[PDB]
């Protein structure tokens, strides 16, 4: 639903960067490790989440109450 | 009901949080039972033609689509009015009819007597003649009563168009109850002046309809 | 709102009577939720 | 063997039937509302 | 980049998925119906006239579904979702037209309703139908629901595919003493009728007909089969020296040693030994009495005038159950799908229709008969509305219908059950999941060993992978990706089309013919046997995949039997894939740049003439290869792509093509029961239990066929960080171990949404039930045991709820339950209050309750309570490759290892898990897995395909890790150098239903029934569990003694009966009551399950009479 603050096992901090993340890869098309790699990320547990987790929530935000 | 063979209290608490499912009142501390008990998994001359009158009945009832419910309700007056032998000498249909009407008016729900009696030849005197006979051998009195709001509804859903009706709606209640208020609603048809409200209101919609479409 | 429920649809927040009306008032629709309360409530993180 | 109550093959056939006891076949209860469950064994006996 | 035959090939599969649905299979049917059926089934019937009233007509004409002829589609209708809230059916009204009669020049149409057709999601009337992201959100409702299921009652289930055993074909299947039973049982419309037939004994061979009257020499009746030869007879069956010229003969000695010339004689040797006319319209008996019925009595297949076609049909059927009577083996089983043909959903939907429909007239005939019973004054008055009155039996009677999941047919006294499920959702999985299964049925008892193998000609036409141990009345399978099945074309054209192709009638043939080549065989029914087989068959094909009668109409030959077949029929299971052309395709590779530039569609293939669907004895045919690399010009065609071979589900499991078999069964069979995303719609919809997951992720890997299915946007599970090693010696078998403060961050974390319903019913006292509640004493807080509502007295939105206490208050009144009378003065005020309490081993929270109403026009509340489960210990975990475990001890932080990075293996797994388990796919996945991390990227390793392994290590070696996913690690405690190199690396585990806290349960005194007074069953109603015999016989092989008389004495029923020494019986207290007593009672202890059993039997005539004996004393 939601970028996890943490990665399950590091426990850095992770929610930051996936705002700044998915701007890096819209503008400036650029490769996907490469990016996270001067985003800060040098250990893959980490990294998954954000090569992971499909972003819902705004999938969501289409059936919100008020519409 | 009972009370504690001990402490002499008569308020019962059932505990079933641990799943014992214990009764206990609080005044003793002594539950008066042990693991309650619990459940698992037409030759006749008048109960024949009650399946008939059920059959019928519930056959032409919800051909309405009145409520399963108020269905049930006037079978047993139906039962209430074979007591009284109202069912010997006329015609079923005029019975049957008058037996789901007082229902549905002693309920007020949208239906209409003229409107309720139209599934067959009647003239409408016949059924509200029954209806008013049954009367005199019942001393139901009261209940039947009635307003234009239940009806206008009822009207709307055949009326098409929009949902301007709806807020339309609002526009004849309010026109409606005034025209009760102003003293000319009494001594006519409730569908009269109803249909009257909606024209009035449709007039005020800004729509072309027709009286035909209106006494529809 | 502050007030008791809210439509299905229309998201417009009424207050009811008791046997009164399914509906709403703007809404042709008929069901309706229940609005969350001013009541504190509490959870604990971990 | 015929001592007494077998008082001979004259048991073999029902000339009097003994009803089940209620607390055995119960019918189920009115359970909310006024649905109330039948039992066979009640239904067809008391046909009998 | 130039289109590649390496690349290009895969882009088919979902080009052809992409315009025709994942699930046509439920679709084309059910749409079908609504414009081929109704137009036909009425077209059967449109008149009706009760025997009265000379004058007198209704005439049906139009049947249609929501279009009054106002606009195309429907103006509007109730929404699905939104209907899935109200508990209604959702559904669309029939309108109908009928011009008629009712009196004096009339003759008027209308337009009328029957009733409402419990229309079907994403179908051609659906709302949802062509509607693009908007609808959807207005309208309440994802886009990602497959569609294709019916909701009624707000509930939501689906017709499961059935698959039946296939019909109207000769099967004859050679069986040990017997004697061979041979069958041919045919159904068109009116009549499904069934006719065996076998020898009886020793040669002597007879017709079994329920119809007939049983037994009759068949030679016999092939003359009365209005052949006389009594030479080609042998001849045509038979052959032509070879063996088979005595095998048959001694049936013409018994069919000459009787009679013969069947004109009469034989003939009325039938109409003499047949069951009677039964009654009306036996004048009709003749010697042509059976004559008539002679033409109608086995097969309604051919009938016409004179016998040939029939008579040499019957014949055929005679030679093949000769030839292998005379040798085991030549004999058709069914195994094969040619023999067993499925029928989809909108057919059974039709047969059930046209059935209800037709009691519906019938009655209506009766309806107006008390109209023209009295003709008092003139009556007309059309009777119409009066369909209103009798109408709905129809629809809702048919809602009662699939909403059972037991069908009645009353043409047919024919039912079936089982027909429907409830949709399964735990997952986004789950739900097309159950859809495109398929059910069995029939085979008699389940002993025989026919319903136990999966055959080879299985192959591609069903999921190699998934067939669960859920067998019980049936055999459960799955379509593959690529299946369709076609329905029913049509005849003629391709009757007098063979004759087109020049084939020889029937009647044109020399008698004894079987000789010359092999046959031609329409659904099973020969012609001519053309000359020429081979040339035949290829022009034929040809003009399928060119010219006319597309898809099927399929064409297959045989040389042990000596035939050809082409069938028309319907409900037949179809696989695509490339024709060969001379030694190559016939896409010539650079076709697929002429389709990925968006101007092909699909099917262009087939009207251009690439590829097609195919059939099993089809393809038994044909002749394909595996890949383009592997082409021979002997070759025919060739697959697509490998990887169509597993079905949906099956997709989901990386690199099968490395697993055995075993393995790809379990993890099918639970992949459905995930946990996860569901669907955009979730937060809106109320279930009675739905799981989800609190933070979902895409499984670090791919499967093309997930890309397919659209899956991975709905993720179920946890992309994990996993070890394999022995650490902490509660590993041992198949038990995880996790890590806190990761589950603490978050992980796992589940919620459990589920629900709650109350039916507010008002009450012919005219009295209905009261929601209020809310006491509060001293003013001081509505009391603890209900507190918790609100001002309305109801439960609030997002508050923690505890067991013991109420979140919704309904009370009915005591006198509500009786027979009220319009005689009343106050008090209603009466209220037996009901509030459910809301029991559980936890706390709760409500998110939303719902206030709204059904059609009835009675109050409703339908409320959900939700729950957030930490994936404690207990919780079963899987691997999403077939490890089935349980999460054991959980690890706090600093134990197990974290090496160079400090990672954690947040799941730390088993090593003899794998090799002697033996599945490799989930480890080398590790790997790929820790190559997705590098560079980037999710990856394929696609099944039979994908990501090659040897380039990973590569992939991996540049930024310094093993070329195997092993590594050092140091000691989660002592914090040293691990012994052995470990591998390990990022994977993807999820969690099951079987949620340990649901079934934790414990009883110390819990109800009993009404009848046993033991204890209740199961979980659920309350605790106690079962000993049964099997468990129990064990604990007399310790002896004990005292343990049975604990255990089925005491704590299962304690009890006492008071019993007479004199004529022993069972009394009570103070009596033995068939001797007045109250002296030789001896009170004691028996089961009282055992009184049960005396009073039962005492109950009927038998008496155990007991003798009894001093315990002591000796
Ligand atoms: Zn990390
Ligand atoms: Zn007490
Ligand atoms: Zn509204
Ligand atoms: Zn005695």
């Amino acid at each position: 639903m939601i970028v996890p603050v943490r990665c399950f096992s590091c426990g850095k901090v992770v929610g930051d960067k996936w705002e700044s993340y998915l701007n890096l890869l819209q503008e400036d098309e650029l490769d996907e490790g490469t990016a996270l790699s001067r985003l800060g990320l040098k250990r893959y547990c980490c990294r998954r989440m954000i090569l992971t987790h499909v972003d819902l929530i705004e999938k969501f935000l289409r059936y919100n109450p008020l519409e | 009901m009972p009370v504690c063979k001990n402490c002499h209290g008569t308020e019962f608490e059932r505990d079933l949080s641990n799943a014992n499912n214990d009764l206990v009142c609080k005044a003793c501390g002594v539950v008066s039972e042990d693991n309650p008990i619990v459940s698992e998994v037409a030759l006749e001359s008048r109960e024949a033609t009650l399946n008939n009158a059920r059959r019928k009945l519930r056959a032409v009832s919800y051909a309405l689509h009145i409520p399963e419910y108020i269905t049930d309700a006037a079978f047993q007056w139906y039962k209430l009015a074979l007591a009284n032998n109202f069912v010997q000498g006329r015609r079923s249909q005029n019975v049957i009819a008058s037996c789901l009407y007082v229902a549905c008016r002693k309920e007020k729900t949208h239906h209409m007597l003229i409107d309720f009696s139209s599934r067959l030849q009647v003239s409408v005197y016949s059924i509200g003649a029954t209806f008013l006979k049954m009367v005199k051998k019942l001393h139901i009195t009261e209940l039947p009563l009635a307003d234009p709001s239940l009806f206008i509804q009822h009207f709307a859903e055949k009326l098409d168009l929009a949902d301007k009706k709806i807020k339309v709606v609002k526009d004849a209640v309010k026109l409606a109850q005034r025209m009760s208020k102003d003293w000319m609603f009494e001594g006519r048809r409730p569908a009269g002046i109803a249909g009257a409200c909606i024209l009035l209101a449709c007039r005020m919609n800004n729509l072309r309809r027709t009286h035909t479409e209106i006494v529809a | 709102a502050t007030l008791k429920y809210i439509c299905a649809e229309c998201s417009s927040k009424l207050s009811l009577s008791r046997t009164d009306a399914v509906r709403c008032k703007d809404c042709g629709h008929r069901i309706l939720l229940k609005a969350r309360t001013k009541r504190l409530v509490q959870f604990e993180a971990r | 063997d015929a001592t007494v109550p077998s008082g001979r093959p004259e048991t073999y056939i029902w000339r009097y039937l003994p009803a089940p006891p209620v607390c055995i076949r119960p019918s189920v209860m009115m359970q909310d509302s006024p649905a109330s469950n039948e039992d066979d064994l009640t239904v067809k006996l008391t046909e009998i | 980049d130039e289109i590649n035959t390496a690349q290009d090939k895969w882009h088919l599969l979902p080009a052809f998925l992409k315009v025709k649905g994942l699930v046509k299979q439920h679709l084309d049917s059910f749409n079908y119906f609504v414009d081929t059926d109704l137009k036909k089934i009425i077209k059967a019937n449109q008149l009706i006239l009760s025997d009265v009233d000379p004058e007198f007509y209704l005439k049906y004409v139009d049947i249609r579904v929501g279009k009054k002829s106002s606009s195309s589609t429907k103006d509007y209708l109730t929404p699905p979702h939104e209907c899935r809230l109200r508990d209604m059916t959702y559904s669309a009204p029939i309108y109908v037209d009928i011009e008629y009669t009712r009196g004096r020049n009339i003759i008027m149409h209308k337009d009328v309703e029957i009733g409402r057709m419990p229309i079907m999601l994403r179908s051609n009337k659906c709302i949802l139908y062509d509607a693009d992201e908007s609808k959807m959100a207005k309208l309440n409702e994802c886009p990602l629901d497959p569609g294709g299921y019916f909701i009624v009652n707000g509930t939501e289930k689906v017709i499961l595919v059935q698959e039946q055993l296939s019909k109207n074909r000769i099967i004859v299947e050679a069986d040990e003493k017997k004697g061979i039973v041979q069958a041919s049982v045919t159904s068109s419309t009116h009549e499904r009728k069934s006719k065996t037939y076998v020898i009886t004994k020793n040669g002597k061979i007879y017709l079994k007909h329920n119809s007939i009257a049983e037994e009759i020499p068949i030679a016999i009746v092939l003359k009365a089969c209005g052949i006389l030869s009594d030479l080609e007879i042998m001849q045509l069956v038979c052959g032509n020296d070879s063996s088979y010229q005595d095998i048959f003969a001694v049936n013409l000695e018994e069919s000459s040693k009787l009679d013969i010339y069947t004109q009469q004689q034989a003939l009325e040797y039938i109409g003499a030994k047949v069951k009677t006319m039964r009654r009306q319209k036996l004048t009709i008996l003749q010697e042509g009495i059976e004559a008539i019925a002679t033409t109608v009595i086995a097969h309604l297949t051919v009938e016409a005038l004179d016998f040939r076609e029939k008579a040499l049909y019957i014949a055929m059927m005679t030679r093949r159950v000769v030839m292998a009577m005379y040798n085991p083996k030549m004999i058709d089983d069914r195994d094969y799908v040619g023999n067993k043909r499925l029928e989809l959903a909108g057919q059974l939907i039709s047969l059930l229709f046209e059935d209800l429909f037709k009691k519906f007239n019938n009655d209506f005939k009766l309806s107006i008969d008390k109209v023209l019973k009295k003709p008092n004054r003139a009556m007309e008055y059309d009777a119409l509305l009066s369909i209103n009155v009798h109408s709905n039996n129809i629809t809702s009677g048919l809602n009662r219908a699939i909403s059972t999941g037991n069908w009645s047919l009353k043409r047919f006294k024919m039912e079936r059950a089982g027909v429907t499920h409830v949709l399964s959702r735990l997952s986004y999985i789950s739900a097309l999941g159950m859809m495109t299964r398929i059910s069995s049925q029939f085979e008699k008892s389940r002993k025989v060993s026919g319903p136990r193998a999966l055959q080879p000609s299985q192959f591609g036409m069903l999921c190699t992978a998934d067939t669960p141990e859920g067998e019980a009345c049936g055999l459960v399978k799955n379509l593959a990706l690529m299946t369709h099945i076609t329905t029913d074309d049509e005849e003629e054209p391709i009757k007098k089309l063979c004759y087109v192709l020049g084939v020889e009638d029937i009647t044109l043939i020399d008698s004894a013919s079987l000789h010359l080549n092999y046959g031609v065989y329409l659904n099973g029914t020969l012609i001519g046997s053309i000359r020429f087989p081979t040339k035949f068959v290829t022009q034929f094909r040809h003009l399928r995949r060119t010219g006319k009668v597309s898809e099927f109409i399929s064409i297959y030959s045989n040389s042990h039997q000596m035939a050809v077949h082409i069938a028309t029929d319907g409900g037949r299971i179809c696989r695509p894939l490339i024709i060969v052309s001379d030694g190559q395709s016939r896409v010539k590779d650079i076709h697929l740049r002429k389709l990925l530039d968006g101007e092909l569609d699909f099917d262009d293939f087939l009207k251009l003439g690439l590829v097609e669907y195919l059939d099993v004895n089809e393809e038994n045919d044909s002749y394909i290869a595996l890949y383009e690399k592997d082409i021979v010009p002997s070759m025919t065609h060739l697959e697509i792509e490998p990887f169509t071979i597993l079905g949906a589900v099956a997709g989901l499991i990386p690199y099968p093509h490395h697993n055995q078999s075993p393995r790809n069964t379990y993890q099918c069979a639970m992949g459905k029961q995930a946990i996860g995303a569901i669907a955009y719609n979730q937060f809106k919809r109320i279930d009675t239990l739905l799981y989800l997951m609190t933070y979902p992720q895409q499984p670090m890997v791919k499967t093309k066929t997930i890309e397919l299915i659209d899956y991975d946007k709905l993720p179920a599970g946890q992309n994990a960080t996993v070890a394999v090693m022995s650490y902490s010696g509660y590993d041992i078998e198949d038990a995880l171990v996790l890590n806190k403060s990761s589950i603490d961050r978050g992980f796992g974390r589940c919620e459990t949404r589920r629900k709650t319903t109350t039916v507010l019913k008002r009450y012919a006292n005219h009295t209905q039930d009261i929601i209020g509640g809310m006491r509060v004493d001293e003013n001081g807080d509505p009391i603890w045991q209900h507190q918790s509502l609100g001002p309305d007295g109801l439960g609030e939105v997002g508050m923690k709820v505890q067991s013991g206490q109420i979140y919704i208050n309904k009370s009915v009144p005591t006198n509500s339950a009786d027979a009220p009378n319009p005689n009343n003065v106050n008090v209603q005020t009466q209220y037996r209050e009901a509030p459910v309490i809301y029991r559980g081993p936890e706390p709760s929270h409500i998110d939303q309750v719902m206030m709204s109403v059904s059609d009835n026009d009675q109050a409703l509340i339908k409320v959900l309570l939700r729950q957030n489960r930490r994936p404690e210990l207990g919780d079963k975990f899987s691997s999403r490759h077939g490890q089935k475990g349980v999460c054991g001890i959980i690890v706090k932080q600093e134990d197990m290892p974290f090496n160079d990075q400090g990672i954690v293996p947040d799941i730390i797994m088993n090593p003899h898990g794998f090799p002697s388990r033996m599945t490799v796919g989930k480890m080398i996945e590790l790997i790929s897995g820790k190559a997705g991390v590098l560079n980037g990227t999710l990856e394929y390793g696609t099944c039979f395909g994908g990501s090659k392994l040897e380039d990973m290590s590569k992939i991996l070696v540049d930024q310094g890790f093993n070329y195997s996913g092993k590594d050092m690690l140091y000691s989660g405690i002592t914090g040293e150098c691990l012994q052995a190199y470990i591998f390990f690396g990022p994977i993807y585990y999820q969690k099951l239903k079987h949620m340990v806290l649901d079934k934790m349960h414990a009883r110390a005194r819990g109800p009993r029934a009404v009848l046993t007074r033991q204890p209740t069953e199961g979980r659920s109603r309350d605790g106690g569990l079962r000993l049964g015999e099997m468990e129990r016989d064990c604990v007399i092989a310790y002896g004990a003694s005292q343990l049975l008389l604990e255990r089925l004495m005491i704590s299962s029923d304690a009890f006492e009966v008071d019993v007479c020494d004199k004529c022993g019986l069972m009394g009570y207290s103070g009596w033995c009551t068939t001797c007045k007593s109250a002296e030789n009672i001896i009170k004691m202890t028996i089961p009282y399950a055992a009184k049960l059993l005396f009073q039962e039997l005492l109950s009927m005539n038998i008496a155990p009479r007991l003798r009894l004996e001093d315990i002591f004393q000796q």
